[PDB]
């Protein structure tokens, strides 16, 4: 078909006049909503797509340069809804990718009729007034752990660090991913990730935001969705599921399914 | 003189006999007569490319008899679609290419595969259908069976062993040209992704529509428990409808898995363990009905008791017997005093392979010895009783014809002890197989040994191997090692690495088979405080750069949970390292990402992801596999220079 | 029997050596094709063919090439099948392992083939599982 | 002389052409160019329709310019231009392989017509190589160009759920019936083959004395505990679990008929169970086999399956007609009373 349809294999199923766009996470690709699929194929148009730094896309066409910031993948997702002709879609999205298509909606309100997130959070380094991610210092051992490893490929020796070798047991679930892209590519977004932060840009978004997180979670405090509720633009719910994981999307799909699908089909928000 | 100076007839005579396909090629680049030669001389052919470029397919391969289409990329890609008019133009783009063929080997992905490929050859004579996906919906039984049903067709054997169908699919299919079924001498069932067995009414049906079969194979179901069940009548029914069988392969489809924990009895949580409805004078009438029977092969998940007598009567009414395999089957030797009774009045047996006997002791395997005096190999699998005097025994009686030995799940015969018992055929045996135990309490040159298999528990090291006795073995070759598990109740390894660089020990090793592919772990996400599976990758490749590998087949461990057998990045990272590597099937999937590490390798030239695993991945949406991926990966390699 | 060889030698053959060659079977006897050394080394293979056979064989194999192609010429003229498959057989072992330009090498072989020729035959050649 | 007349034509022409510019052989090149003109011939044809690339009209003659500029490739030889070129080795190849392709498609039974020649002048190497680098592969033409051519027990278990459930009688009665009967043999066939699946509805709105039916029921037939599967709004602290990881209700359905082929199974408002599980239900009742979330196929053994109703024997009346297929291939459906 298309080029961007191909750069991206977006695949298009179900029917009927509503678009469902499922984002996937950073690490993985649109596999990790294999078990959500078949609910919604039946009354709904789904949209799947792998975002350019996913294993599954072609490493040449990951550009350094536009992908060194979250605007080239808003920028990314809204080239991909314009060429497939959707309009009013509701995005689905996982950790910092949500982010990314509020980004979006901020630049192109009209595409977007609701934003439902999984976990998300505007800025992932947490500051002396703002608990909302990791602190530096517990990061910083993931960022050394990638550039290790892309020195080592760099030279012909296998990368041979994983996130199981940190001592958080919570870097470990959140940056399990994060591994599993070429390591250039994981050292770059791993160091725009870190360099992320939306907290000034919370005030633009007018679409409804839907947030879901976990109980207790360990990984991003379930504070963040309050927090992004008070700054939040738009209208705003959470809700909270006893779910564990980085992606209980998969590990969990009888429990996180129900409230996705239920965030999905209600509007009122 | 020079070759060129010879008879031309004796040329092809002389190339005919280069099988080395790898030589064969390198034999068409020598002159413009040898490569004519070359192609008027090549018979058997494995088709190498991507299905987008299949009309770039040479037609210089105009005299091949087998035919091999199930290796096509992307693997599994349906090669016929109905969604695409020009779809049909494939089968005369097949049937120009290679007029001559008489055995094919095809992927069956969709109906219209089948329908437009297979009917183009009229002369077709052998048939192997392979589809790893799931079945098609269609309007009724066998629709894609039926077919294979042709107006000019005279198909002789017919490969299900692969083709994941309905039981119900194929009674159907053989019952609705008789002509069809008739023409047939042969006939493969022995699929293990079948969920069920074939019925007692199947089994029957089947061998009613063809009774000129000489080779039956068949994955049935002896479960007592279910309805149905394939029993007694199966049996008489079989000897019966096919008297003219020679070759007989009816086992239980847990048998026939890759993991332990499905067939084993021990292992199931108190499966099996149930006499099935079969008799000794029910054997003794099978045994009786087929006088020509030169290959048997009864392998139950259900016990059968007393077999003595159905095993003496196997020695008068079937002269022409050779290989026996048997499967728990009881008290197959029973000796009292000092007269040879069971299976140990089989002297003509030249293969033997026992599983699961309870009865048997050393005296039994004393007796087999003595008893089956022309035994070439012997498979010994799962009997608590024996111990290193009676396998080392019945090897010194054994040790001038014995050259194939598997020791496996023995309780009393460790790796030690294995390797212990094999002493008297040392210098003799040429395909071995023991189990990696080192917890088992209680002139040393391998000279002819070939093949090492091995079997290990996960979370084991490798390191003892040399220790454990296989010591020198200067014409070693191929080791294949099978790792099985569960490792999401296993802890950290407290040992950096499993230890490949232990197999540098046999200078000559060049192929591998590292099948992991049974762990059970976590793909992505562990709970908590738990090890993922790329922990465990780490784990067992390290150092397999180090090997002069020339081959690999590589198994990534799987999550059964979310089912997915992905190749991580450390597994990647390492195979990279294998500079000498030429050929390098994964039977995962990867992403495009960690497959274009392997690049970096000069000498690779084949290279596959082949989910050749029930259930394979459907479409590029369920996985991380992509048809781009494959064919960018493709052309970048064929490219290198 | 006896025969007579080209150069004029005579050999003594047994009846069922003489009945291994299908050529000598079906018909002094003189071998004008054939000479001396020829039956010298073919006579204790037929010989013992009629009446340890590894090791023997790949002795008797370690002859020259030269050798061993006046053999072949030899079983194709007597039309032995025995013999003649297993010096071919023996003859192709050479053949493996080795570059197309080794084998012009170890066979004095003038190489006919512009880089374009060799180009399309490799292309070819890529459509082969090896 | 082995040849039709259009066929002796064409190939005096490549041969007219060959003693033009006296370039020593007349090689298929120059017949596969002379293919090219007369352009009633097929091969424009044949060339337009296998490439959609093919559809420019001067891409056929770029064809032209290919063979052209191999032709001016070729040295020329010092012979009187009033003779015929030796006719190379690929030609007398070219032509023998026309004659067995005419000879094998018709096995019954030599003239050799335009089509076979035409498609053996393809498989020269040469002219499939020169077509290569003109974007023109000669199989697909060639394939094109050949489909063308184509044109007791009853009582023993009701004692016992009587005491159990003794509000219920007359759906015990009932269910002891279908079920007895069904064990026996006397109940719904798959078809021609019999089944030992049973599938049984219960609605009504006794919940509990429904689960303790079932209890007795499992406990009497099978002499095991049932299985707690829910459906519907009912999750509780046994149902929900996280142990499981990567399985729906549909893989835990699944996992639970394989792990336990004798046993009961019951559903949980199987009303408020999702449209997909509703549909996975009906597949298996119908093919026999349950599919799990990953595609693979669960044979159903003859597991008691019951599926505990609330729409108010079972009436039709009262049954959505959403569920009226489900009643209408259910086995047996059982009201509880209130």
């Amino acid at each position: 078909m298309s080029s961007i349809g191909l750069a991206h294999n977006v695949t298009i199923l179900g029917s009927g006049e509503t678009t469902v766009v499922l984002g996937h996470g950073y690490g993985t690709d649109q596999s990790v909503w294999k078990l959500l699929v078949p609910y919604l194929v039946d009354d709904y148009k789904v949209l799947l797509y792998d975002h350019m730094g996913a294993g599954t896309t072609n490493p040449d066409y990951f550009d350094f340069d536009r992908y060194s910031s979250l605007e080239g993948y808003s920028y990314d997702l809204i080239a991909i809804l314009e060429e497939f002709q959707v309009s009013k879609c509701i995005y689905v999205g996982h950790s910092m990718s949500s982010m990314a298509a509020a980004v979006a909606s901020i630049f192109r309100p009209d595409l977007f009729h609701k934003l439902v997130m999984i976990s998300p959070t505007p800025r992932l380094i947490n500051t002396e007034e703002y608990y909302g991610g990791f602190e530096q210092k517990v990061m910083d051992e993931t960022l050394r752990s990638l550039d290790e490893n892309f020195k080592s490929l760099s030279l012909g020796t296998a990368p041979l660090l994983l996130a199981c070798d940190l001592e958080s047991a919570a870097m470990q679930e959140y940056c399990r991913t994060l591994f599993n892209m070429r390591p250039d590519i994981a050292c770059c977004i791993t160091r725009m990730i870190c360099g992320l932060d939306l907290r000034p840009y919370l005030g633009h978004v007018t679409v409804p935001c839907h947030i879901i997180q976990s109980s207790n979670d360990i990984m991003v405090p379930v504070a963040v969705g309050e927090y992004l509720r008070k700054n939040l633009g738009g209208p705003s719910v959470v809700e909270v599921m006893p779910t564990e994981g980085h992606l209980p999307h998969l590990s969990m799909p009888e429990v996180t399914i129900p409230v996705v699908l239920r965030h999905i089909r209600q509007d009122i928000t | 003189t020079a070759l060129n100076d010879l008879p031309d007839v004796i040329l092809s005579n002389i190339m005919a006999g280069v099988s080395d396909v790898r030589s064969r090629n390198s034999a068409s680049l020598v002159c413009h007569k040898w490569y004519l030669l070359e192609r008027a001389t090549r018979s058997a052919l494995t088709l190498r490319g991507n299905i987008r470029d299949l009309f770039m397919l040479p037609t210089c391969f105009q005299s091949t008899s087998h035919l091999d289409l199930s290796l096509i990329s992307p693997w599994g890609h349906p090669l016929t679609s109905a969604a695409d008019p020009d779809s049909a133009l494939i089968g005369h783009l097949l049937r120009h290419a290679f007029p001559s063929v008489t055995s094919l080997a095809i992927y069956a992905r969709d109906p219209s595969t089948i329908h437009i490929v297979v009917p183009q050859w009229p002369d077709l004579e052998r048939l192997k259908l392979v589809r790893w996906h799931q079945r098609p919906q269609t309007d009724a039984a066998g629709d894609e069976l039926k077919l294979l049903i042709s107006e000019c067709g005279t198909l002789k054997s017919l490969d299900l062993s692969s083709f994941y169908c309905w039981t119900d699919d194929v009674p159907a299919a053989l019952g609705s040209c008789p002509t069809f079924a008739a023409n047939l001498k042969s006939l493969n069932l022995l699929n293990s992704s079948f969920s069920e067995g074939f019925k007692s009414d199947e089994i029957k049906a089947i061998t009613k529509a063809c009774p000129n079969l000489r080779e039956f194979r068949a994955s049935c179901m002896f479960d007592p428990r279910y309805i149905g069940h394939a029993g007694d009548e199966a049996l008489v029914s079989i000897s019966v409808n096919c008297p003219k069988l020679e070759i007989l392969h009816l086992a239980d489809t847990n048998a026939l898995s890759s993991a332990r924990s499905d067939f084993d009895p021990d292992e199931r949580e108190g499966l099996g363990q149930e006499e099935a409805k079969i008799n000794a004078a029910t054997l003794i009438e099978v045994f009786s009905g087929l006088p020509l029977l030169e290959e048997l092969a009864l392998d139950l998940c259900n016990n059968v008791r007393d077999s003595g007598p159905a095993l003496e009567v196997l020695n008068s009414k079937c002269p022409k017997l050779k290989s026996v395999k048997l499967g728990q089957f009881h008290g197959i030797s029973l000796p009292v005093e000092s007269k040879l009774d069971g299976i140990a009045l089989c002297q003509g047996l030249e293969s033997l392979s026992i599983r699961n006997v309870d009865d048997l002791t050393d005296m039994g395997l004393i007796a087999i010895g003595r008893g089956c005096y022309r035994l070439a190999k012997f498979e010994v699998y799962g009997c608590k009783k024996i111990t290193v005097r009676g396998m080392r025994t019945m090897a010194s009686l054994l040790r001038k014809t014995l050259v194939d030995v598997k020791i496996a799940a023995c309780k009393k015969l460790g790796a030690v002890q294995s390797l212990k018992a094999l002493e008297p055929i040392q210098d003799r045996v040429e395909r071995l197989h023991i189990d990696c135990d080192w917890d088992c309490p209680d002139d040393k040159t391998w000279a002819r040994l070939r093949y090492v298999s091995l079997w290990i528990f996960v979370g084991q090291l490798l390191t003892p191997l040399v220790a454990a006795g296989l010591n020198d073995c200067p014409e070693l070759e191929e080791i294949s090692i099978k790792v099985e598990g569960d490792c999401r109740v296993l802890s950290r390894p407290t040992v950096r690495e499993f230890g490949l660089t232990t197999l540098l020990n046999y200078p000559k090793l060049s192929r591998m088979h590292l099948d992991c592919g049974d762990i059970n772990g976590y793909a992505h996400t562990a709970p908590s405080g738990q090890m993922d599976l790329s922990l465990w990758e780490r784990f067992y490749l390290i150092g397999v750069g180090h090997l002069g590998l020339t081959e690999l087949n590589y198994w990534p461990p799987q999550d059964r949970d979310v089912n997915q057998r992905s190749l991580s990045l450390p597994a990647a990272g390492l195979l990279q390292e294998c500079n000498r590597l030429r050929k390098l099937f994964i039977h995962g999937t990867a992403h495009e990402h960690f497959m274009m590490f392997f690049l970096r390798i000069e000498g690779l030239r084949d290279v596959q992801l082949r989910a050749d695993y029930y259930p394979a991945p459907e479409n590029d949406m369920s996985t991380e596999m992509r048809a781009d991926s494959c064919s960018r990966f493709e052309v970048a390699l064929n490219r290198r220079q | 029997i006896v025969l007579k060889s080209s150069d004029g030698e005579s050999f003594e053959v047994e009846e069922a050596v003489a009945l291994e060659s299908q050529t000598i079977a079906h018909m002094g006897v003189p071998l004008p094709n054939v000479t001396s050394k020829i039956l010298a080394k073919v006579i204790e293979y037929c010989k013992r063919h009629v009446e340890d056979l590894k090791a023997w064989d790949a002795d008797f194999m370690k002859i020259d090439q030269a050798t061993l192609f006046e053999l072949i010429l030899a079983a194709n003229y007597l039309n032995i099948k025995n013999l003649l498959d297993l010096t071919c057989q023996t003859v192709a072992d050479m053949i493996k392992g080795k570059t197309p330009e080794e084998i012009r090498t170890t066979f004095n072989i003038k190489n006919d083939f512009t880089p374009e020729e060799e180009e399309e035959v490799r292309r070819e050649n890529q459509w082969a599982f090896e | 002389q082995t040849l039709t007349p259009e066929a002796a034509t064409v190939l005096n022409q490549s041969i007219a052409e060959a003693a033009r510019r006296n370039h020593g052989q007349t090689t298929p090149l120059h017949v596969a160019a002379t293919l090219l003109a007369s352009p009633a011939g097929f091969l424009r044809r044949a060339c337009i329709r296998s490439h959609p690339n093919s559809s420019h009209p001067l891409q056929c003659r770029a064809l032209e310019l290919c063979f052209s500029v191999a032709l001016e490739r070729l040295p020329t030889a010092t012979t009187t231009p009033g003779n015929d070129p030796p006719i190379s080795n690929a030609l007398m190849a070219a032509l023998k392989r026309a004659q067995a392709h005419q000879r094998r498609g018709c096995p019954e039974q030599v003239k050799v017509e335009l089509e076979q020649l035409i498609i053996s002048i393809l498989d020269d190497p040469s002219v499939s190589r020169v077509m290569r680098e003109a974007s023109f592969s000669s199989p697909a033409v060639k394939a094109t160009i050949e489909q063308s051519l184509n044109n007791d027990l009853f009582k023993k278990l009701l004692k016992g759920m009587t005491e159990k459930v003794w509000w219920q009688n007359d759906a015990a009665a009932a269910v002891a019936a279908t079920v007895s009967q069904c064990k026996l043999g006397n109940g719904k066939r798959r078809g021609v083959l019999s089944k030992g699946d049973v599938w049984l509805l219960f609605s009504g709105p006794d919940r509990v004395g429904k689960r303790k039916m079932v209890s007795a029921l499992s406990s009497l037939v099978y002499g095991t505990n049932p299985i707690m599967i829910q459906l519907g709004s009912r999750q509780d602290a046994g149902d929900g679990n996280s142990s499981f990881r990567g399985k729906t209700a549909l893989d835990k359905i699944a996992e639970t008929v394989k792990r336990s082929p004798f046993s009961v199974i019951l559903l949980e408002d199987i009303d408020e169970a999702d449209m997909l599980v509703r549909g996975s239900i009906k597949q298996a009742m119908d093919r026999g086999r349950i599919r799990d979330s990953h595609g693979r196929e669960i044979s159903l053994g003859n597991v008691i399956f019951v599926m505990t109703a609330s729409w108010h024997k079972l009436s039709l009346q009262c049954v959505p007609f959403a569920f009226h297929d489900m009643v209408s291939r259910v086995d047996d459906a059982v009201a509880f009373r209130a």
